[PDB]
């Protein structure tokens, strides 16, 4: 998950 | 009633949001990940019946989050449709378009479609 | 580009979606019939990316209305979710999810699905 | 029409 | 993952689908209610991938059902498009939409759109 | 009536497509691109509704093309729900899902939605 | 329910 | 257009 939606808390 | 609206909601995925329901029908709030970091936090505005039936249906609302905030921006916003059912298990039951900003040529590719059931209850 | 969603809209049907976007990436305004009466009047509220891409996508978008104002109420909502395009021919390219109060038996049938597509000028 | 999104300006 | 499609599910609503995947990725079987009367039985032709990733990802289909039979005709069709996730605990993922004919007026509302989870047990 | 639906049919994108409805509701045919060569040629079966209102309401109808052929396969399946308008300028209206096979991780983005025009003449 | 996708055995 | 949706023209 790199979009914010899905949580993404990470920097793809 | 806002009262039953008002408060944190969870999904299935981690994700939370913390709304408030006016008087007016106005929904404001923040969408945020589980984790809960200032980077993760993002504005959710959105409108609800406010003087829904009293024939057993559930009450009608919708709201935007556009994700850009102020430490990340990725072209892109959703909308939530669905209805908040309260009781024992009280629960908001929706179907989401999260739209990307495109080019004309990859237009038709532009939207997903999903489906997002929210409790208060941490799942 | 809020200089270029602040405005008036029309969609295919007739339909006239007023707004205003605001520098924090914010939709405010009405949406009502061709007619203009009060009572076909509707608050609207909805979010924008403020800082699109410069490659030539659209701008993200999305915003919501539920169908409540001081003389009816279809106790439903509708969320809006598109991009939009300027140049020459600007408009707002949408699909939308119009969600009705329902009971438990019928939420199976609680929503439809469409699309619209706003342009500057009537249709 | 009879509901407010197809300009339903009317009284069903 | 023919062998694994094939059979009887079942989705939230008690409703049974009828399956049976051919070699070349076509999908044929009946659509009927819980009781099994002929009454509520339809025919449904389908698609999917007949040769998947192998490494853990669905397979992609979609199906359709008119809703006429010999006893009955609503006028109305529905599509479901989603995949399958074999396992121990095999399911079909899919959201839907039913259109149903209109007059040229009610078009703007002719279609429904939903999600159905089916299941190899009944839920 | 099938007489109206079995022919070539062109969409804004410049797809493709011929179909046969049969006279028990059953549309087989393929899907293609501008060119139309074996290499971008897609089979597709789906169900229609045989016996309409005749009261001026359009055909429902619905159908499906899992993208893989003897060239090529994007483990992918696309589903049209709709209905037909006959007249002068017949056209088919339909609204798509397009879902691909994902791993568990992305399935929440496994979906896109869109809207097809289809009509006798090439746009 | 009165229609076959929800589980309708008979028309209503 | 690299789908065979958006009338796609070969591989990619």
């Amino acid at each position: 998950c790199c979009h914010p939606q899905c949580g993404a808390a990470y920097s793809c | 009633a806002e009262a039953g609206i008002t408060g944190t909601w969870y999904n299935q995925l981690g994700s939370t949001f913390i709304v408030t329901a006016g008087a007016d029908g106005a929904l404001t709030g923040t969408y945020e990940s589980a984790v809960g970091n200032a980077e993760s936090r993002y504005v959710l505005t959105g409108r609800y019946d406010s003087a829904p039936a009293t024939d057993g249906s559930g009450t009608a609302l919708g709201w935007t989050v556009a994700w850009k905030n102020n430490y990340r921006n990725a072209h892109s916003a959703t909308t939530w449709s669905g209805q908040y059912v309260g009781g024992a298990e009280a629960r908001i039951n929706t179907q989401w378009l999260l739209t990307s900003g495109t080019t004309e040529a990859n237009a038709w590719k532009s939207t997903l479609v999903g489906h997002d059931t929210f409790t208060k209850v941490k799942p």
